């Protein structure tokens, strides 16, 4: 199992390619990884739901909203608005 | 060498018969070919770009003019061999290609003034090679005087030539009157700045590109051009055009000139529009000729214009020498020949040529996609070195009726393609005649040119950089 | 005349042509050598022979 | 394999010159000369050279074979198709049933189709070093590194330990990655 | 056990080498484009012999004073 | 933008579209008092294009307040109205006017002039990679843009926002 | 090698005098070797893999090692990878669509071919903007000869507009290519992202590039070329071309487009769902009036395009894999429906007005099977690929643009439409009287179809089974903050 170490384009040179193809699948990779975490909440959920059927309200308000509340935010958004834009300036 | 041969071949001429013409004309075809190889190593005195003045900076030598120079030497090479050699051994090819007595020594004059034009570092020398050439060009028109064409032709060359060269004359001779010399090399930023020159230095530009025929005044050159020997077409169509436009690019006389634009935008137009409705092969591609030297003026309005004019004007070189090539040997299976000077006429008498010869069409269909421009053939490059150049400079909307006008131009080259693969009822079943060995290795070897150059595009930009720069 | 004979049987060339031939030859020959050792002269070649020589 | 005879085409050729044209040659539809068009049409599939020979000798015996080869595949399809009968067995017979070749199968069959079970193959099986698995495997082990101690409890109530932690934290990296955002 | 796929590092490596030469490329170019544009000494660019820039005139009637720096 | 004195510069044009049209009247008579008979209109010809050009051309320019190809693409529309109203026919008259319009628009889109502005060509402009600091100009490149000129040009919405969604979601 | 193999070329062809066999058998070898290729590919890598230089300065004729790169460059990676496994697999069916029909100067029209799809399958390994344009027009004087040489009767007519419409929009593609090369000084594809131009200078050579999709695609309103080209070419030339040459386009999009002007691109992005939106409506609709078969085949592709687009450029995961997979649906698709109608029954009946056919079921069961088949894979059944692209595309449109995709979703309504309208004539009434019995499919035929209709189901059923090269692809691109 492959752990590659994590670089960020704030602290890279772009002259050196290897660096940046570094950077680019670290976002990647990590983007990833927040989907494994939406998808491991998701799942809780659909069990949370199905044993619980007419209470699965109140016994899974929390999972419920905290998957509602993690989707926008737990998609892939692709590393080219940050290579390009420094948030900084 | 070029001196030398013409006085030999004036001496042996008078003293030879009319049967020896070709005999001749071999000799000398081999004697150029020789100081082409023999004597090519002078390259090395322009490492870095150098330039020598010569003749009490009369003549200029660099890279460039160099490079012009085997280029003209190659040209001379190829046409000569046309007259040199005989396609076909019967008698009807007897008739319809023999060499005039003296015309090998009027090929090799005009040959000089050509490069003492590109030479040129002086206008007294510019104005006396502009007119060896012009009398020479006029005499080679003129020498097949048994036609009714030719000789009306060059008697109209005689006179649009004359009042150009008047022009020119006047111009050199306003640029004195001003400034009290006869150098380019006297110019300098200061003075384009401190004084208007503009109106001069343009009717010199002017009276130079329009003996090569640019529009407004196309038409009596594409006349001319339809009505002489087709192998006397196949020269005065492009020996001016490379001597004059060589010259231009190296005197970058007319930068970002209005005039100049609005008469490149013209010739484009004029060129890719006017040729559509041609049914004669010559006017065909005469227009080709007209709609590629607007390509080559729109070089005219920049600096740094020399890799781009060179790879376009060589590649346009081969491409020309191609085509007229395959037309000539097209016309061993025509049914009909109009007349001795002209065998074929129209396009529509290669009707099914690839029934009869199925590689002369897929070399037409190289070189054809060659002026259209397509990759990696040589014609791509060139356009796409031109189109490099002129964005650079700013030229947005000359770069888009550049984009158009190869797309129009498209049309009438794709025409002679299109008749030449379709289908003709009386097909070639055999022969025992052979196309000549040598024309037919040089056809192949242009073919090749064409089709494989851009393998070698990185190495000559390698040799460029260190020549030119 | 190999290649391409000038009226289609072979037959080598006459004695008026072949003398040209070797005249016109030895014209080129000389410039090209001349060309080389002035080359030589102004230090475009290879020139260590010469430039001893000169100096002599 | 050599199987090449200059003897037998130098025969062949006129043994097909007596023949009309094969475009001409059943058009008929007398039973003795069919015969022979059955049996010289039959020569097609009796394969009569191999590679040793197409290597080796020169261009006049390739033109030679080549024109024989051309007249025999006339006459043998033009017979087939105009008579509804199969050149082999010699005279005609109407045995269509099985015995039937076409040159195209042997390539396709033999190569292509293998080809395009090899590439299923390839991606379903390529299919599993997939970035899922990998960040399911990368996001427990980041559960494990920080929290060993869910390495002491049983095999069952692991994963759930491990959903657990999921849940309550945020165990990725890609604020650390933003570090010019604060 | 039949994929041998190259190593990511070595893949990593490898692009890393194509792009320097492709930088190094694109710094050449730049280089010659603005080499070409800077200007030559009247030696390479006219005469190397002859360098002096200065005419002299004519020689008959030379007159003194009409020289001029 | 002040504006063009509208009246006097399509008077100024109606003279010179006159002369032209004179010109080529002339020209024409010696190439076949007939000579305006057998003119062909080409002085009317000239003198429409002229007066139609620039008078459209400034008028929509003093309206909008503005320089730039739309204007031109006003005028070849009028030039084209003019051109095509000789056929009398509504199709070639509408033809006429959308597509000298086009042209025209084309034409002042690219800068209204057959040369090159030299100043502004890439070849006389400050290129390259920019130094440390400094704001883009045209033909200058970056490795990171700011992103308060990405929100400003682009827009908010669409994926585009002040910050980057990860850092502003983060906890604490 | 090359000399040796040269040597058995010349052989077979003295000997046999028709090519095609060994343009057949080198063209299984080539698939074969992309096998291998995508079995030695590693995919836990976005980097550029089996690299390779031509014409560099200092080996003309070789490979490149040098420091300095001026030659150009060709490589793969994952999403190159999948366009290029699906031309391998179509090239072999291509030649052998017209293994029987060809009787005359077969040999050219076999190298023709080959040729062809050669330039495609080295296109997708193009790695710069100079040689991708290079070899992205080396096809028109092919297709130009092979149209004109072996096309149907209104051929010539044919053969000028696939020439001329593609130079059109070439062109100013070269525009912007000539503006980048000048601009950056760079051309090539792996570090082009890198490069942040102005905003106004992105702008401008987004309208170049979006000139040359718009052909090239083709999109509404200069479409009108592709029905044209493909009822006039021969077999081979119409399963190629829509197969792969339309599929060069979506592969320009996102690798010439999308990784350079990034922003420019979100500013168009409105501007290309209005014209998405014009051409799957509008030739739609158009396609329920054509009376030809070729031409209603062609005029479907150019629908499907339209959802590709709008799937690519929805800055969506989603979007972008529903464009690749419905462009690989595509190629199995229709040339599946271009072999029935212009190898089929355009080689028994010599003839594409719809008037003449009529109850095809009767005599020619099997035909019937197969068009029944294919027509409800072409408007989007499930467990067919081409569903899977034109949902995920649909999903992205529809996230991009609420509206907009909403109204796209009107898609699935109109190719039910105009493709069970055509079937529905086709297969069922009484035998025509117009037309004879002939033969029912043939084992080539079928073997052709069995092909398209298993790869079309394969990814249908399963489209994941493509994600182990794209999941890279589907993050490479898209522009969020
Ligand atoms: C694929 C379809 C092709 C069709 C579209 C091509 C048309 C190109 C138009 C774009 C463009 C050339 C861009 C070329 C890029 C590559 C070329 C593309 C291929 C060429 C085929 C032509 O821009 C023209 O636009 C016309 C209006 O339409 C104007 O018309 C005229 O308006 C009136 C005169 O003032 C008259 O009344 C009349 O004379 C006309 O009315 C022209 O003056 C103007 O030059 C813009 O170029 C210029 O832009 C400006 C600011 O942008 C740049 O300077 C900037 O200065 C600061 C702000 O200024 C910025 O702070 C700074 O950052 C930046 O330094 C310049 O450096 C320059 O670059
Ligand atoms: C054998 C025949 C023998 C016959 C001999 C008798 C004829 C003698 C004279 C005729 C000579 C030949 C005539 C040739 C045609 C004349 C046209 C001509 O030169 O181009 C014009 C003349 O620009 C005048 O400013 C010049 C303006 C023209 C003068 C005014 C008109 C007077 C008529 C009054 C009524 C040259 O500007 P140009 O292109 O550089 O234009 C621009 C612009 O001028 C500059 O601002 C820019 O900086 C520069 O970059 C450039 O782009
Ligand atoms: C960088 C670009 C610069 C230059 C590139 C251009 C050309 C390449 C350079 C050098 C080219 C030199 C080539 C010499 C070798 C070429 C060569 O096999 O002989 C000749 C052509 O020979 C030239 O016609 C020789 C004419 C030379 C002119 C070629 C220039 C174009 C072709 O043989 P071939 O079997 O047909 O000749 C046979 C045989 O010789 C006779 O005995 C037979 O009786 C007769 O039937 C004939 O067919
Ligand atoms: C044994 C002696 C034989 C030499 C005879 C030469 C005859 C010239 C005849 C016709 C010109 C034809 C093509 C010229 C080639 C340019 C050389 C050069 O590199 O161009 C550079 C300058 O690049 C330029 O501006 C652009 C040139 C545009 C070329 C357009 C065609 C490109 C494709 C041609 C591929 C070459 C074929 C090779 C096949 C194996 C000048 O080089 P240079 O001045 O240092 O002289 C070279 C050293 N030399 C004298 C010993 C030979
Ligand atoms: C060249 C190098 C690469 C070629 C690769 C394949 C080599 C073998 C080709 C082959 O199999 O034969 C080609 C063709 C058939 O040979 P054959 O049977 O003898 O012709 C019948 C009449 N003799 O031989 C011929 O019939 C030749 C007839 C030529 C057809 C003329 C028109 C075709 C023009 C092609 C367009 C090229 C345009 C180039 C521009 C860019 C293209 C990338
Ligand atoms: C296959 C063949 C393919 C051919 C493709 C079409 C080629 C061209 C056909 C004719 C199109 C003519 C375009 C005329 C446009 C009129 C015009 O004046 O454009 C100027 C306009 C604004 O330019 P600007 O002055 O810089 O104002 C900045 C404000 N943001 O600039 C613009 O904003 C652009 C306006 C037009 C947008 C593109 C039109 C279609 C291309
Ligand atoms: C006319 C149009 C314009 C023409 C412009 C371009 C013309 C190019 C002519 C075709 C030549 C390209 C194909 C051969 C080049 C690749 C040869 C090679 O060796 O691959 C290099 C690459 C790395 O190999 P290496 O670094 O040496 O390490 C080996 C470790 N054992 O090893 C590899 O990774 C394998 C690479 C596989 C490449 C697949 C190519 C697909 C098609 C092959 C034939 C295409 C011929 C096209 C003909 C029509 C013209 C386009
Ligand atoms: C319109 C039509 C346009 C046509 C465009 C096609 C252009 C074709 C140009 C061919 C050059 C590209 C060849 C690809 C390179 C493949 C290769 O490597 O070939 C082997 C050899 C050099 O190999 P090497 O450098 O040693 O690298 C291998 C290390 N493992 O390579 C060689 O030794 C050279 C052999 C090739 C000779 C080709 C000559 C022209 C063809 C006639």
């Amino acid at each position: 199992h492959q752990r590659p170490e994590l670089v960020s384009f704030d602290d890279i040179n772009y002259n050196d390619h290897k660096k940046v193809r570094e950077a680019q699948e670290s976002y990647t990779r990590e983007q990833f990884i927040r989907l494994e975490a939406l998808k491991t909440v998701r799942k809780a959920l659909e069990k949370c739901y199905e044993e619980s059927g007419p209470n699965h309200f109140e016994d899974c308000k929390n999972l419920a909203e905290q998957y509602l509340d993690m989707l926008p935010t737990h998609r892939l958004q692709g590393y080219l608005g940050y290579q390009r834009n420094d948030p900084s300036k | 060498m070029l001196i030398l041969a013409i006085i030999s071949l004036i001496t042996f001429v008078s003293m030879s018969k009319l049967s020896d013409n070709r005999a001749i004309i071999r000799l000398i075809n081999i004697y150029l070919i020789l100081v082409l190889v023999l004597d090519s190593f002078l390259y090395l005195l322009f490492l870095n770009n150098q330039t020598y003045t010569v003749m009490g900076e009369l003549l200029i030598f660099n890279s460039f003019t160099f490079y012009i120079d085997m280029l003209i030497y190659f040209i001379m090479i190829v046409i000569s061999s046309l007259y040199g050699y005989n396609l076909y051994n019967n008698n009807l090819y007897k008739t319809l290609f023999e060499p005039k007595k003296e015309l090998i020594i009027l090929f090799l004059i005009n040959i000089l003034g050509a490069l003492l034009i590109v030479h040129s570092n002086d206008f007294i020398t510019l104005f006396v090679a502009i007119e060896l050439q012009s009398y020479s060009i006029y005499l080679i028109t003129a020498i097949y005087n048994s036609s009714y064409k030719a000789s009306k032709a060059s008697m109209l060359y005689f006179f649009m030539g004359g009042i150009l060269s008047i022009l020119i004359a006047y111009s050199i001779n306003t640029y004195y009157s001003v400034l009290n010399s006869y150098t380019l090399h006297s110019l300098d930023s200061l003075i384009i700045n401190t004084l208007d020159l503009n109106l001069i230095l343009i009717a010199l530009s002017l009276g130079l590109l329009f003996k090569i025929g640019i529009a407004p005044l196309h038409k009596w050159l594409i006349s001319i051009y339809e009505n002489t020997p087709i192998l006397i077409t196949i020269y005065i169509s492009l020996i001016p055009k490379i001597s004059i436009l060589s010259y231009l690019v190296l005197s970058n006389i007319s930068i970002n000139s209005l005039v100049i634009s609005i008469l490149a935008i013209l010739t484009l137009l004029v060129g890719s529009v006017g040729g559509l409705l041609q049914i004669k092969i010559k006017r065909l591609l005469a227009f080709s000729g007209l709609t590629n030297a607007g390509y080559m003026m729109l070089l005219l309005l920049l600096n740094n214009n020399e890799f781009s004019y060179l790879y376009y004007i060589t590649q346009y070189s081969i491409s020309h020498l191609a085509i007229f090539m395959i037309i000539i040997f097209s016309i061993y299976y025509i049914n009909y020949i109009n007349n001795q000077y002209n065998p074929i006429i129209y396009v529509n008498q290669l009707k099914g040529l690839i029934h009869d010869n199925a590689y002369l069409v897929l070399s037409m269909a190289i070189v054809v996609f060659s002026f259209i421009g397509i990759p990696p053939l040589l014609g791509f490059f060139g356009k796409l070195n031109i189109l490099m150049s002129i964005l650079n400079n700013g030229y947005y909307f000359i770069s888009i009726v550049l984009i158009v006008a190869s797309l129009i131009s498209a049309l009438y080259y794709l025409y002679l393609l299109n008749v030449s693969i379709q289908d003709k009822n009386n097909i070639l079943i055999n022969s025992n005649e052979t196309v000549s060995s040598v024309l037919s290795y040089i056809l192949s070897s242009l073919i090749i040119l064409i089709t494989f150059g851009f393998i070698y595009n990185s190495l000559i930009i390698d040799i460029f950089n260190v020549y030119f720069n | 005349e190999w290649l391409d004979p000038v009226k289609g049987k072979f037959a080598r060339p006459s004695v008026k042509f072949l003398r040209v031939a070797t005249m016109l030859g030895f014209a080129v020959g000389f410039g090209a050598a001349y060309a080389r050792s002035s080359l030589r002269f102004f230090g475009v070649t290879e020139n260590a022979r010469e430039y001893k020589k000169d100096e002599a | 394999l050599r199987a090449y005879n200059e003897e037998k085409e130098l025969a062949l050729k006129q043994r097909l010159s007596q023949l009309p044209p094969p475009g001409k040659a059943f058009v008929t539809a007398k039973e003795a000369e069919l015969a022979e068009l059955a049996e010289i049409a039959a020569l097609y599939k009796t394969d009569r050279v191999g590679i040793l020979d197409i290597l080796l000798l020169g261009n006049k015996h390739a033109r030679l074979y080549r024109d024989n080869t051309a007249l025999l595949k006339d006459y043998y399809y033009n017979g087939r198709r105009i008579l509804d009968k199969i050149p082999v067995k010699v005279t005609w017979e109407i045995k269509r049933e099985g015995a039937e070749k076409e040159d195209w199968v042997n390539q396709m069959y033999f190569l292509y189709a293998p080809s395009l079970i090899l590439l299923l193959i390839v991606m379903v099986y390529k299919s599993r070093e997939d970035i899922t698995f990998w960040a399911k495997k990368e996001l427990d082990q980041r559960v494990l590194d920080k929290h060993p101690e869910i390495n002491d409890a049983p095999e069952n109530e692991r994963d759930a330990l491990i959903v657990e932690r999921i849940i309550a934290g945020d165990y990725d990296k890609l604020a650390s990655l933003q570090k010019k955002a604060t | 056990t039949f994929f041998h796929p190259k190593s990511r590092e070595d893949i990593l490596n490898e692009e890393a080498k194509i792009v320097q030469a492709l930088n190094n490329q694109r710094e050449l170019t730049i280089k010659m484009h603005e080499l070409k544009r800077e200007e030559k000494d009247y030696a390479h660019s006219y005469s190397p012999l002859f360098s002096d820039p200065v005419p002299q005139g004519g020689s008959i009637g030379k007159a003194p004073g009409s020289s001029r720096e | 933008f002040h504006p063009y004195n509208t009246l006097g510069l399509a008077t100024q044009s109606a003279m010179v579209g006159l002369g032209a049209g004179v010109v080529a009247a002339a020209a024409r008579n010696s190439l076949a008092l007939t000579t305006f008979s057998k003119s062909g209109g080409v002085v009317t010809i000239f003198t429409g294009a002229s007066i139609a050009y620039v008078f459209t051309y400034c008028s929509a320019a003093n309206l909008r307040e503005r320089k730039d190809g739309w204007n031109h693409m006003w005028a070849g529309a009028a030039t084209g109205a003019v051109l095509g109203a000789r056929t009398k026919l509504v199709p070639a008259f509408i033809g006429w006017t959308v597509l000298c319009g086009a042209a025209c628009g084309l034409f002042g889109w690219t800068g209204a002039r057959f040369n090159a502005d030299r100043k502004a060509s890439l070849e006389q402009s400050p290129k390259g990679f920019v130094q440390e600091d400094a704001h883009q100009t045209f033909w200058e490149v970056v490795h990171r843009r700011p992103l308060s000129l990405t929100v400003e040009q682009l827009g908010e919405g669409r994926g585009i926002n002040a910050v980057p969604i990860a850092t502003a979601t983060e906890a604490p | 090698i090359l000399l040796s193999s040269l040597y058995l070329f010349n052989r077979i062809l003295a000997w046999q005098g028709n090519v095609k066999h060994f343009y057949l058998f080198a063209s299984n070898l080539l698939l074969l070797f992309i096998v291998v290729l995508y079995i030695n590919f590693n995919t836990f890598s976005n980097s550029f893999q089996f690299n390779f230089e031509l014409f560099n300065s200092l080996n003309p004729f070789g490979l490149s090692n040098s420091d300095i790169s001026n030659g150009l460059l060709f490589g793969i990676d994952g999403l190159s990878l999948t366009f290029i496994l699906l031309t391998v697999l179509l090239i072999p069916l291509t030649l052998l669509g017209n293994w029987y029909n060809i009787n005359f100067n077969s040999n050219l029209y076999y190298t023709l071919v080959l040729a062809i799809g050669l330039v495609i399958l080295l296109n997708f390994w193009a790695l710069d903007y100079i040689s991708f344009y290079i070899l992205f027009e080396a096809t028109l004087p092919l297709l130009f000869i092979l149209i004109h040489i072996y096309g149907s009767s209104d051929s010539e007519r044919a053969s000028f507009y696939v020439l001329m419409f593609t130079l059109s929009g070439s062109l100013f593609m070269l525009l912007s290519i000539v503006v980048i090369s000048i601009v950056l000084n760079t051309t090539n594809f792996i570090n082009h992202n890198l490069f942040v131009l102005s905003l106004d200078l992105q702008t401008i050579i987004w309208l170049g590039l979006f000139i040359a999709i718009m052909v090239k695609t083709p999109l509404f309103p200069i479409h009108v070329w592709l029905p044209v080209v493909h009822s006039e070419s021969p077999l081979a030339g119409s399963m190629i071309l829509a197969g792969l040459i339309l599929k060069l386009a979506l592969y320009a999009i996102l690798r010439l487009l999308l990784p350079l002007l990034c922003e420019a691109q979100i500013l168009y992005t409105p501007m290309i769902y209005i014209i998405s939106l014009l051409t799957i409506i509008l030739t739609s609709l158009a396609t329920l009036r054509q009376i030809d078969l070729k031409v209603i085949i062609a005029y479907s592709s150019i629908s499907h395009m339209g959802i590709a687009i709008l799937g690519v450029c929805s800055n969506t995961s989603l979007g972008i894999y529903g464009s690749i997979v419905l462009g690989v649906a595509h190629g199995f698709v229709s040339p599946a429906l271009f072999l029935i109608v212009g190898g089929i029954l355009y080689d028994r009946y010599h003839i594409r007005i719809v008037n003449y056919y009529k109850g095809l079921t009767t005599y020619m069961p099997q035909l019937a099977t197969y068009i029944i088949i294919l027509s409800f894979a072409n408007i989007g059944t499930p467990l067919t690929g081409n569903f899977t692209g034109e949902f995920l595309s649909l999903q992205g449109g529809f996230i991009r643009n609420p509206i907009i995709g909403g109204i796209s979703c009107i898609s699935v309504l109109l190719a039910a439409i105009y493709q069970l309208k055509l079937t529905n004539k086709l297969t069922g009434g009484i035998s025509s009287i117009y037309m004879h019995r002939t033969n029912d499919v043939t084992i080539r035929e079928k073997f052709i179809m069995n092909i398209l209709i298993i790869s079309t189901l394969i990814i249908g059923i399963c489209p994941q089974i493509m994600y182990n090269l794209l999941y890279w692809t589907v993050n490479n691109y898209i522009y969020i903050i």
